[PDB]
């Protein structure tokens, strides 16, 4: 595309520099162009990868939520036509982050941290696309589940309980299961069995594995809070 | 809304 | 352009809801719409147009304060090439405001509230012109004084000294003075008289006035007591 | 850069 003619390294240069100044969109857009080189990402590239498009279907998220609270209060076209701008445009994000791991990060991922970390994101935007959907609802859903689904496979086949890939997996995946799947008792047991085995194995750990780490296990226990 | 906790940046 | 079709009342409703969701930049596409409809602006949608441009420009100048202090520092072509990529961003938002202002506002503007608003946002985006210049940086300033001096002249003619307005007119002529011209004695000396000036006219004002103007002469003070 | 208050949305 547009980031054909640009260097894969100056791709990734320039991904850093839009971070530094915030500018999200520009980030995602030299992340794609780097992915569209054709090569595996490396563990810095692929959280670059996913920093960037959470920030711009994050400020998405928030848009259409404020909206859809306006048209359900209100309920002319105007607020429902606006909405839908957003929707369209926060569902083609998801959709463009979607292809990219189609074609074809997953497929070449052959480690664990590189496969869970992809189907960790496959499930999260088939979930930010199910949190629109009204419609294919059902099987938005579905696929979300089965991608949360195999990356938890792995992790736990592959990763030790306190690897923080694995801890953000299973912290998405109970929220999916919370307010997506409407099980909320599944959601506090995957919540709480990830806590306690992480917190079993934190014994292992350096000190800066030990703030990554517990970094995550504070988040389960902030919706474990909320929840029961 | 009220959102729960999802890992990495709370940009919502 | 791409909003010919929108009636003018929806554009100004769909920018009020762009702006409840923190969408500025289709906040300013809408306003732009708005403003091509023809029509002279009110005193609302007047601020509906400068809100959200304030709001798109004011990210590109924190990235490009970001992007040019790592240009600095650094002395690869790539943080120059990103700086002069969101540089032309910043200059294309600033050329599109000046449009609208030249095609027709300024013009159509008789009254003093209207004619000052856009004299005074003629100088603000020449000012964000200067910023960046370094090639007609002179020509840019000589501008930005002008709309600003214009601005000025009306306002002490045909408002009071408490006017919001008035107010924030002079605090931008006054940074104006201080960063872009290398005056900071006018700027200090401006900033003095008007804050002089509207503390000797609070005495007419209603409750709600007096709190209009009164949080407008406190970024006067602010701006005073950085220097001096 | 240390930037002086000028009015309206401190957007930058
Ligand atoms: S693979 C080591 C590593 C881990 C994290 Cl979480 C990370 C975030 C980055 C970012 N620039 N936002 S880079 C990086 C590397
Ligand atoms: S003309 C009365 C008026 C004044 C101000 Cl400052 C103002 C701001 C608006 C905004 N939606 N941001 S609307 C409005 C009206
Ligand atoms: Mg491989
Ligand atoms: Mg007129």
């Amino acid at each position: 595309g547009a980031m054909g003619s640009m260097e894969r390294a100056s791709l990734i240069q320039k991904a850093k520099l839009a971070e530094q100044a915030e500018r999200y969109e520009d980030m995602a857009a030299f992340m794609k162009g780097a992915v569209e080189k054709g090569e595996e990402l490396s563990c810095e590239e692929r959280n670059l990868l996913s920093v960037a498009y959470k920030n711009v279907v994050g400020g998405q998220r928030a848009a259409w939520r404020v909206l859809s609270s306006i048209e359900q209060k209100s309920n002319g076209p105007e607020v429902r036509e606006y909405r839908e701008k957003v929707e369209t445009e926060l569902q083609g994000v998801c959709d463009t982050v979607l292809g990219l791991l189609d074609s074809h990060l997953i497929k070449e991922a052959g480690d664990a941290e590189s496969r869970v970390f992809y189907l960790k994101m496959k499930g999260d935007y088939y979930r930010y696309l199910a949190e629109v959907a009204t419609g294919d609802k059902k099987r938005i859903i579905d696929s979300a589940r089965s991608a949360y689904q195999e990356a938890m496979d792995i992790s736990k086949k592959e990763m030790p309980p306190t690897n923080p890939i694995r801890l953000g997996l299973a912290l998405n995946f109970s929220v999916f299961h919370y307010e997506i799947a409407n099980s909320p008792e599944e959601a506090i047991s995957l919540a709480k069995t990830t806590f306690d085995e992480a917190m079993a194995d934190l014994h292992t750990l350096s000190e800066d594995s030990y703030k990554d780490s517990t970094l995550i296990m504070q988040l389960l226990r902030d919706n474990l809070t909320l929840w029961t | 809304k009220l959102m729960f906790k999802t890992e990495g940046p709370d940009s919502d």
